[PDB]
């Protein structure tokens, strides 16, 4: 049948900010993972609950492709059982995740001479995200006892901040494009199968 | 982005003046606009910053309680309401666009701006 | 903060056998892909073997396929490397590594978060 549109996810011209991470539902298609196997220059390509050697042999009810930009030092947070600013406040994988996480250095696309400030992350939140929770609110964060009433000041902060992607950045501060493939297996008919 | 200031001119000490700055081009809603000033023989001085979304303001100690920065999202305009003007306030007033979203509004007092206008002359007597 | 401790290293005659063991601290062992790397005198770390959560698949470096066997005992938090028909070129420090993920790029050291300090193997002619 027709191939899952991994092309539209991995090769998108524009990627989301991690706080406003993008989800594409994939279903009713053949997932030929050879487009990912034939790439040598991903910085990371790991699967959880399933061997990457089995992807072309398995069937799922749906696949979800989540995509966003973070910085180099944070790529390790896109894994089960991780904590930090991204896993806590921006994008949380469950501990029982079944799927794959791919990232690559995008410094040639996502940095610019005077700095690219287009990509944001959430710096502050009252509590940690649940797995696959998305928070796009811009409510002023109350860091103290005195309420803010939507006015910034002492202990009253805007919750989002720009990554500063300058081409002179160290690898830890360079931009990485991330795709997370979640493999959903419900008590329902499979609509995504590998070519076997 | 392109910035064009107007409203400048000659004012009595104690008086009231409103500067305008018309913004055209790709601004970020989470980011900020600022006013800075330069008197002759002196270095650039930060005056005020405002976050485009939310409208929270941050002021230099020298203008706090006297000047107010505001913006109209409809008209893509930032205002500086200059009340209780002093001799000291004489300078070229410049509008600035910051592309960077900073969590701490006070950051805009020192964070390099990306775009600035030609400016408008303000003289106090 | 999982610790890995390698053992079974030592001196062995060429043609001989050696069994390495690596024990992980904690009760997480079942959730880890386990791997062996080695660093031969004055060379970079080289991939030796890896084993998936369920014991399949197993992976081997070109140099050791047919001679080495990787296995795991989840009840003992232990991964084993059975080394047969040892050559002088197998002289190296053998490092245990673990990760929650199974990498498509299973030979890359950067795909494994957790590392032991290594066990010395010397094969004498
Ligand atoms: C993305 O485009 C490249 C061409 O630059 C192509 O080789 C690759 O297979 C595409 N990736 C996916 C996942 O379709």
């Amino acid at each position: 049948t027709n191939l899952c549109p991994f092309g539209e996810v991995f090769n998108a011209t524009r990627f989301a900010s991690v706080y406003a991470w993008n989800r594409k539902r994939i279903s009713n298609c053949v997932a030929d993972y050879s487009v990912l196997y034939n790439s040598a220059s991903f910085s990371t390509f790991k699967c959880y609950g399933v061997s990457p050697t089995k992807l072309n042999d398995l069937c799922f009810t749906n696949v979800y492709a989540d995509s966003f930009v973070i910085r180099g030092d944070e790529v390790r947070q896109i894994a089960p059982g991780q904590t930090g600013k991204i896993a806590d406040y921006n994008y949380k994988l469950p501990d029982d995740f079944t799927g794959c996480v791919i990232a690559w250095n995008s410094n040639n696309l996502d940095s610019k001479v005077g700095g690219n400030y287009n990509y944001l992350y959430r710096l502050f939140r009252k509590s940690n995200l649940k797995p696959f929770e998305r928070d796009i609110s811009t409510e002023i964060y109350q860091a103290g006892s005195t309420p803010c009433n939507g006015v910034e000041g002492f202990n009253c902060y805007f919750p989002l901040q720009s990554y500063g992607f300058q081409p002179t950045n160290g690898v830890g501060y360079q931009p990485y494009r991330v795709v997370v493939l979640s493999f959903e297996l419900l008590h329902a008919p499979a609509t995504v199968c590998g070519p076997k | 982005v392109q910035l064009v200031e107007s409203g400048g001119g000659l004012m009595q000490a104690g008086g009231s003046l409103r500067l305008s700055c018309a913004v055209s081009g790709r601004t970020f809603s989470t980011a900020a606009m600022g006013w800075f000033r330069q008197a002759p023989g002196k270095e650039r001085e930060f005056v005020a910053a405002i976050r485009w979304s939310g409208g929270s303001a941050y002021y230099a100690d020298s203008v706090k309680g006297r000047f107010t920065i505001s913006r109209d999202k409809a008209k893509n305009t930032v205002y500086l309401q200059m009340n209780s003007l002093k001799y000291e306030d004489t300078a070229v007033y410049y509008c600035a666009s910051y592309q960077a979203t900073r969590s701490l509004l006070s950051d805009y007092a020192t964070w390099p701006y990306d775009y600035w206008g030609q400016g408008t002359q303000v003289t106090v007597s | 903060q999982v610790q890995l401790v390698e053992s079974g290293g030592g001196l062995v005659q060429a043609g001989g056998s050696l069994r390495l063991a690596c024990i992980a601290s904690g009760r997480t062992f079942h959730s880890y892909v386990m791997a062996w790397f080695r660093q031969a005198p004055g060379k970079e770390r080289e991939f030796v073997a890896a084993i998936s959560w369920s014991s399949t698949p197993t992976y081997y470096g070109e140099s050791v396929k047919g001679r080495f066997t990787i296995s795991r005992d989840n009840a003992k938090n232990t991964v084993y490397l059975q080394m047969n028909r040892l050559k002088p070129e197998d002289t190296a420090v053998y490092f245990c590594a673990a990760d929650r993920g199974e990498s498509y790029y299973y030979t890359r050291p950067t795909e494994y978060e957790f590392w032991g300090q290594g066990t010395q193997v010397t094969v004498s002619s």
